[PDB]
């Protein structure tokens, strides 16, 4: 598959600094000017930089907000662009996307990586199986797996090792907890009653940050 | 800069039928060849933005016929001739006449449907949680529409708050419904000391409110 892919990004100190990379899969970057574009999570879209081709001489344009603290590169001959941010800052907090234009050949949008600023280090989620202790819907069980206590809050995903027809796995967004800067969710697997009897088992799988992933076993009531 | 500013800022529609964006731009974007210098974009939540026009009118690769993009100079319209529920999403459109590029705020299209009362799911603490010292009770609201519910914590009968966190779903593909996960988190100490944990809801659909409930150590 054809794509941008983004790296780099995760957590860093404020003051400290941190390079992002866009590398092209299966097209030439040569041919584009490479933009940055960013989104602070639940908000709009925002200019950060852009860097012409080779031909026009690797011209550089950066946002008003971030001008000083920019440089952004290209390496044609790895097919990657990158975005160096130095003296970064609490509300450069953001996802960041690498974004292509100019060449008629090739419109792509990088996946996006997150960006934190932040003195914490990472935490993993805390994943517990859970059980319905009110009643289950006719002819369905309902399971579910806690995901708790977990940051940066992307990304983040989980999977269950049921699906197909019937089943229906629910997936809610990270919420910040109340008390403590981590943020919590859950995941729930609704399927029919005969796929989900006594002595039956079935697990949720939790990928979080760069870390390895979490399979826990839930049972079946 | 470039403004750009769209209306509405939130739509509703049912499957089959219209939808429309209007944006506006502070500058003209018409372009000497007759075409104009805005793209128009759909965005699920957490996934980059999608490609849906460029060029005022351009339909880009694999973007779906229904959609067309339309307008000139300062004013441009998206429509959608026939919603579908995959069409859910903040559509934004985007000026390329300059740097910085600029963004309109984003509408947020829902899909319409009859109201639907939520199923409510409570969870206790699990028993590996508890050891760990933090008791987390779960609230799960299923198949409910329109998206305002309202959930209340009561332990042995004092309401809760400053302690509890929500988040709510995308529609389901099938049925167009939200779900809820609330999550009433507590210390082991403090969960241990109280006998009765409810979950209630409210909600347009609900004639009553709905109340789950669980005596501690009975689950
Ligand atoms: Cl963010
Ligand atoms: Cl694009
Ligand atoms: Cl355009
Ligand atoms: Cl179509
Ligand atoms: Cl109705």
């Amino acid at each position: 598959e054809v794509q941008l892919v983004e790296s780099g990004g995760g957590l860093v100190q404020p003051g400290g600094s941190l390079k992002l990379s866009c590398a092209a899969s299966g097209f030439t970057l040569s041919g584009s000017n490479v933009h940055w574009v960013r989104q602070a999570s639940g908000k709009g879209l925002e200019w950060v930089g852009r860097i012409k081709r080779n031909a026009e001489s690797d011209a550089t344009a950066y946002a008003a907000s971030m001008r000083g603290r920019l440089t952004i590169s290209r390496d044609d001959s790895k097919n990657t662009a990158f975005l160096q941010m130095n003296s970064l800052k609490s509300d450069d907090t953001a996802m960041y996307y690498c974004v292509i234009r100019g060449d008629v050949y090739n419109r792509q949008w990088g996946q996006g990586t997150l960006v934190t600023v932040s003195s914490a280090s990472p935490t993993s989620p805390k994943v517990f199986p859970l059980s319905l202790c009110s009643t289950q819907p006719d002819g369905n069980v309902v399971i579910a797996c806690l995901v708790q206590g977990f940051f940066p809050q992307e990304p983040l995903s989980v999977t269950w090792s049921e699906s197909g027809q019937g089943v229906t796995a629910r997936n809610f967004p990270p919420s910040q907890d109340a008390s403590g800067d981590l943020y919590t969710t859950s995941s729930q697997l609704t399927l029919p009653a005969t796929q989900c009897l006594a002595g039956k088992s079935v697990t949720c799988h939790v990928k979080h940050y760069t870390n390895p992933s979490q399979d826990v076993t839930v049972p079946c009531p | 800069d470039i403004v750009m500013t769209q209306s509405p800022l939130s739509l509703s529609v049912t499957p089959g039928e219209p939808a429309s964006i209007s944006c506006r731009s502070s500058q003209s974007l018409l372009r000497r060849d007759g075409h104009n210098d805005l793209e128009w974009y759909l965005q699920k939540p957490g996934q980059s933005p999608q490609p849906l026009i460029y060029l005022g009118s351009t339909r880009a690769s694999g973007v779906p016929d229904r959609f067309s993009g339309s307008g000139s100079g300062t004013d441009f319209t998206l429509k959608i001739i026939r919603v579908e529920a995959e069409d859910a999403g903040t559509y934004y459109c985007m000026q390329n006449k300059q740097t910085p590029l600029t963004f309109g705020q984003g509408t947020r299209l829902e899909i319409k449907r009859t109201v639907a009362a939520p199923s409510v799911f409570i969870f206790p603490p699990s028993d590996e949680q508890l050891k760990s010292g933090t008791a987390s009770v779960v609230c799960l609201l299923n198949n409910f529409y329109p998206r305002e519910a309202k959930v209340q914590w009561k332990v042995d009968n004092a309401l809760q708050s400053g302690n509890s966190q929500e988040s709510v779903t995308e529609q389901d593909s099938k049925d167009s419904t939200y779900s809820l996960s609330s999550t009433l988190t507590l210390s082991k100490a403090d969960y241990e000391k109280h006998k009765v944990y409810a979950c209630e809801v409210t909600h347009q659909g609900l004639s009553s409110p709905v109340t789950k409930s669980f005596n501690r150590g009975e689950c």
